[PDB]
């Protein structure tokens, strides 16, 4: 619960200093779709390429508590 | 839809974000759900010229319904909260000048539990025209199949338009599809006056933020579907109300203007602020909202925490809205070449601006290479009207 | 730190939130960061009765300084936003009766790529104290290791007790210590009159929510600690901006007095609204934040979107805030026994309770088994303040 809060205020402050740091996340959950094996792979960087400056917007008005609240870390 | 009628967006007033589903009336008997609320809206609407305004339908959201249906299967009001009667209550609406909007769900039950028109979707729609009702807000809550949702929806849909009665049909139908499916808006235009896009509104600066983000994000799919008759609704206005800053408001204000959107008010009109109904009854800004060519706005630019909105207005004007989204520092001054407005053509060759929010204010004649240069708050909007060649000899 | 200094919390303003780091005078002279901006500030707070409400130190936040230093090592402000000199400027602030402050940095650069104190600590140091420094502000950007932030801050400190001036020394210690280690806030107190604990403040709601969710979770580490002369910085006040609700701001003003904070505003003073006047100078409630006894309130309740703080005040008087943290709907009830209140002593056998926000009324006399009801409004703050059997005549 906590140190999803520590963890996403973290997260959050990182782009509040305009670092475009942006690109750098997308490249790096881009590199997380090769977890998912050679299928889903492609799959997982097509989903990624759109959805991604939208829904990192939706959390960065999103409370890091109310973050963690709603992946189900604390409520 | 093709009933004839949403030809501009449409103005009113609900009651869902300032007052919700409150049922004790022994305690609140000045804030909970009963047609004595509505009944004083519905004088002020008139008294504060609110119906002058543009505003017409008191609508009516959730937590209406006694717990069970009447015996003949129809819906019935709470005795204890509507003891006259929805009819009554649109007679005395109808008899203000006014029009009544009411709520109900695809689903087995609405949002707050009440009985919903599953299986019923005829009956209700010819209660619902019994009563005189002229809006209907058609939630979509507790639904198990995207099927039966847009079977629900279409079956509505027709089900009132069978009734002869002219209604206003809301819909929430590409509300709760939104996380599983991609709407396929042609057909939500087809059968519904106005739609539900994005997650409910609170009284706070993140859903402002959060419905104008996802409103700019999805802009390719959603701008071209409105037009007279079928509009994007961003739920309810909230000015007036505890969590936003004036900056925030003039900010929801303005971009609902742009945006072509329904301004369904929720507030308590009994204690509202003077600056607040100076905003939301701006005579400038709501005819950018009931504009008669009806096109919606979308975002032309973003970038340095700078949003640049315009929408298309009749008569070879535009409306340019400009947001701040820096939520530190001060007055940010925002320079941008008024050749980039309206496609090239909105300032060729000279365009005269005059400044609508956050103060109504002329700015001259610009030439088509020249700048145009303004200071804008943080968190705030400054929106402003473009007029063209189509203008007097006379300046 | 026994300096003598900051028995009370810190009153004062800065420019950081409001001003920033506007380098631009050509276009925007009004606003951008020069001594005229600095000496219009301190007219105002003389003017418009800002002194007599507690506000003094008039601070300056960063972006004063030359890119670089002077041929004898020293620091040295911008020829062209600053052509008088800081000690002219110090001057200035203490012919209209106010204190000055000042900004600096332990690492190698400040937070804007202005040149640091790391290895000019004492040439600084004294630097300030000839200026007329009454208060400093110390950051921690860009610093290596965390044994050179400790060092830097322990030398700082020793510094500024060296050159004998009556100085305000201002940390941001555990704010950059924390991200690394626990830090040890008795070393912390010995060292600093007030310190920097969460990230920097904005003209939001949300960072109001942060910044109270932060210090109610470790309410245990840092209540005790704060007492006369040392006290926890949230960040600035930020009352009379652009991005607050009223009853977000009522919800600043009642907390930061709760969490005995300093005062130190940020906005501009040539353009506040009255009501942002009227609750920035609100007698009874800088009273609250201004108490002898110094001991910093605490998170007491938190449910239902509801959140119940409350701090011991002199003469065994107490000071409660409710929060409305639902930010849907109107205004919603709120019933507490007062026997929960104040460890159970604040009101036994009976209590006058006084409400200060959002507006001051009477609420007349409760007893030891009463319950109160009161009405929050959303994203809003009820502050009160309530009496034991210590009056008399006001009792009647
Ligand atoms: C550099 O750092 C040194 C080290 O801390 C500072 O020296 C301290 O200075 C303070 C000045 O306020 C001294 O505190 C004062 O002590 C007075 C009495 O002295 C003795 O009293 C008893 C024994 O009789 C001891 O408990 C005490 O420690 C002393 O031995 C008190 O009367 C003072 O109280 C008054 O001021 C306080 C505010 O601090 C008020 O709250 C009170 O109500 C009252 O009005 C005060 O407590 C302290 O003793 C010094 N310590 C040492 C070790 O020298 C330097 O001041 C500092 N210099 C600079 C420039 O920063
Ligand atoms: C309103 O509510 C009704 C039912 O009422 C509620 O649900 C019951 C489960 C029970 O709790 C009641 O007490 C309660 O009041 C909903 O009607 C149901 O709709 C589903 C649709 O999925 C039907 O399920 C289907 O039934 C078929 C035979 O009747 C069967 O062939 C189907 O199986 C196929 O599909 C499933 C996928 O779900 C798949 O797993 C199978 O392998 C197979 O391919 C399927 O089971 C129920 O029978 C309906 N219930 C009744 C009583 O008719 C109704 O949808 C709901 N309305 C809304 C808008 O939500
Ligand atoms: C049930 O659905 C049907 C659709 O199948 C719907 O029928 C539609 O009714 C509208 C009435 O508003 C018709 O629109 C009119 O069409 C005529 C030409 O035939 C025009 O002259 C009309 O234009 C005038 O009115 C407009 C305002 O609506 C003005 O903008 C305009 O400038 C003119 O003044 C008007 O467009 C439409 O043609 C039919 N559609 C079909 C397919 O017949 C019916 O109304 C629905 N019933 C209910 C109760 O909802
Ligand atoms: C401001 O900038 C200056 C200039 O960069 C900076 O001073 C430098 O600090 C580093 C600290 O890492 C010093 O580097 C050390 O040098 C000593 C010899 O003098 C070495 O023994 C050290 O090696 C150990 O540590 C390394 C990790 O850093 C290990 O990898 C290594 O295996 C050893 O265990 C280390 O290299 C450097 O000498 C100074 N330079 C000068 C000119 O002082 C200063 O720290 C900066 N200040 C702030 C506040 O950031
Ligand atoms: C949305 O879906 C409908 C299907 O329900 C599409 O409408 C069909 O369009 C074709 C045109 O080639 C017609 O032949 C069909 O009869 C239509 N279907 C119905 C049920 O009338 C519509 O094209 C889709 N929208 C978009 C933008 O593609
Ligand atoms: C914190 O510092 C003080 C004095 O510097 C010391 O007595 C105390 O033990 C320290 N705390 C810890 C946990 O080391």
């Amino acid at each position: 619960c906590q140190d999803c809060i520590q963890m996403v205020t973290d997260i959050q402050t990182a782009v509040r200093t305009n670092s475009t740091f942006v690109q750098a996340l997308v490249e790096h959950v881009k590199e997380e779709c090769d977890r998912l094996g050679p299928g889903m792979a492609d799959i997982c960087k097509n989903y990624i390429s759109q959805y991604s400056e939208i829904a990192i917007q939706m959390m960065m008005h999103m409370q890091p508590k109310e973050i963690c609240a709603l992946v189900g870390f604390c409520d | 839809l093709d009933n004839g009628l949403a030809r501009t967006p449409t103005m009113g007033w609900l009651h869902w974000e300032r007052f919700m589903c409150n049922l004790d009336c022994q305690e609140e008997p000045d804030s909970c759900i009963s047609e004595k609320l509505f009944m004083e809206m519905a004088e002020l609407m008139v008294s504060e010229g609110w119906k002058d305004a543009g505003y017409e339908y008191l609508c009516i959201d959730d937590c209406w319904m006694a717990p069970q249906r009447d015996s003949e299967g129809r819906l019935q009001a709470d005795p204890q909260r509507f003891p006259h009667g929805i009819r009554q209550l649109a007679n005395y609406v109808h008899s203000k000048g006014l029009k009544l909007g009411i709520y109900a769900d695809v689903g087995n039950k609405t949002c707050a539990g009440f009985p919903g028109s599953f299986g019923y979707y005829d009956i209700d729609a010819q209660t619902f025209a019994d009563w005189g009702v002229d809006l209907l807000k058609f939630a979509g809550c507790y639904c198990d199949s995207l099927e039966n949702l847009a079977d629900g929806y279409k079956h509505m849909s027709l089900a009132l338009n069978r009734t002869g009665r002219s209604i206003v049909y809301s819909c929430e139908w590409p509300l709760y599809m939104w996380p599983f499916q991609k709407p396929n808006y042609t057909e939500i235009r087809q059968y519904c006056n106005h739609w539900r896009n994005f997650a409910d509104i609170d009284d706070s600066w993140k859903s402002i933020k959060s419905i104008l983000d996802w409103t700019s994000f999805n802009q390719e799919r959603i701008v071209d579907v409105a037009g007279p008759g079928g509009w994007n609704d961003p739920d309810m206005l909230v000015i007036g109300n505890f969590g936003l800053s004036w900056n925030q408001q003039v900010t929801q204000m303005a971009l609902w203007a742009i945006m072509a959107a329904p301004l369904f008010m929720s507030n308590d009109l009994r204690h509202i602020s003077p600056q607040a109904k100076a905003l939301l009854q701006d005579k400038d800004v709501i005819a950018i909202n009931q504009d008669p060519l009806g096109k919606q706005g979308y975002q032309l630019r973003q970038g340095d925490n700078f949003e640049v909105w315009e929408r298309p207005l009749s008569g070879l004007a535009w409306a340019v809205a400009m947001i701040n989204r820096q939520e530190i520092g001060g007055p940010r001054s925002y320079t941008i070449a008024v050749a980039s407005l309206g496609k090239g053509v909105a300032c060729n060759p000279a365009c005269f601006i005059t400044q609508l929010l956050p103060v109504k204010r002329k700015l001259g004649f610009y030439e088509w290479t020249s700048r145009l240069r303004s200071h804008i708050n943080p968190t705030g909007t400054v929106l402003l009207q473009l007029e063209n060649t189509m203008q007097m000899s006379l300046k």
